[PDB]
């Protein structure tokens, strides 16, 4: 546990995660790329709608 | 100790037996030698070579 | 930046290479691996002629490259060779060697002169190790991890060699393509640049250790 290092009051905003992937990782692979997801067939162009 | 049945321990392996100078060769990138049985034949010492 | 009939070939028995770092002498042992089919047909490429196109990395690659004025360089491994993904780069820049693996934006006729002309950017690097002949390869990709083994010899041939360990990366990236390295001379000459590529495959092979430890002959089952 690191709460009284990694904790700010009105909330600690510098560590992320990734959702919304469309397949899973491999073993000690690595994504850091920031794309746009598509959830249903509109074809997003680099937008978020 | 050479010559006389001896307890051993090589970079973590343990073992019993008698120890000789041979003359095989290693090349750099191996540490331990097997038989047709998988047992350990041979070694190199870590201090000597 | 600047814009510039298939052949084939049989692989007798080549490609071979020490699967483990253990000694064994006057022995025959049995293994599986990936390794490349014995009698395959191999693509052919020569070097106006002037051959670095974007061929697949399936399950792992052999490479034979025979030169005499050292004209393949190196090579670019990735996905999508665009800012959008991660890439591998190897290359000798005539005085040192260089990996630095990093987001490149790729050219698409990358090389190098008798200069440095492969990517037009760099982002985000991740890893970097800046440090009549036949120079065979083979590169595998597993669990993260960039496997290379190689061999060199004077003097496709038809012979037995086994190539030895030369080092494993820790990279951790999806590969799926690659594209060869050349350097061109002085408008453009072209010189001896023939190289050769295959594919591995899951086989159980048969090899034989001498008294020395030295594999000198093998079986595909
Ligand atoms: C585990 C993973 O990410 N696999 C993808 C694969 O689905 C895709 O086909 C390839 C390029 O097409 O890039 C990678
Ligand atoms: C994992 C990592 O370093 N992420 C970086 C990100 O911080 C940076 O903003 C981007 C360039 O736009 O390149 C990537």
């Amino acid at each position: 546990n690191s709460n009284n290092l990694d904790s700010k009051v009105g909330g600690n905003y510098n560590y992320l995660y990734r959702l919304f992937r469309k397949s899973n990782l491999k073993p000690f692979e690595r994504d850091i790329s920031t794309e746009i997801y598509q959830a249903g067939s509109t074809p997003c162009n680099g937008v978020e709608g | 100790v050479k010559n006389k049945c001896v307890n051993f321990n090589f970079n973590g392996l343990t073992g019993t037996g008698v120890l000789t100078e041979s003359n095989k060769k290693f090349l750099p990138f191996q540490q331990f030698g097997r038989d047709i049985a998988d047992t350990t034949d041979a070694v190199r010492d870590p201090q000597t070579l | 930046c600047v814009n510039l009939p298939p052949a084939y070939t049989n692989s007798f028995t080549r490609g071979v290479y020490y699967p483990d770092k253990v000694f064994r002498s006057s022995v025959l042992h049995s293994t599986q691996d990936l390794f490349l089919p014995f009698f395959s047909n191999v693509t052919w490429f020569h070097a106006k002629r002037f051959d670095n196109p974007v061929l697949p990395f399936n399950d792992g690659v052999y490479f034979a490259s025979t030169e005499k004025s050292n004209i393949i360089r190196g090579w670019i491994f990735g996905t999508t060779l665009d800012s959008k993904t991660q890439s591998l780069l190897i290359v000798n820049n005539a005085t040192n060697v260089v990996i630095k693996v990093c987001e490149f934006q790729f050219c698409n006729d990358p090389f190098l002169g008798v200069e440095f002309r492969v990517y037009s950017s760099a982002n985000n690097c991740t890893f970097e190790y800046v440090s009549k002949n036949l120079r065979e390869f083979v590169f595998k990709n597993i669990d993260g991890y960039f496997k290379i083994y190689s061999k060199h010899t004077p003097i496709l041939p038809q012979g037995f060699s086994a190539l030895e360990p030369l080092v494993d990366l820790p990279i951790g990236i999806n590969i799926t393509r690659f594209q060869t390295l050349l350097a061109l001379h002085r408008g453009w000459t072209a010189g001896a640049a023939a190289y050769y590529v295959g594919y591995l495959q899951p086989r159980t092979f048969l090899l034989k250790y001498n008294e020395n430890g030295t594999i000198t002959d093998a079986v595909d089952c």
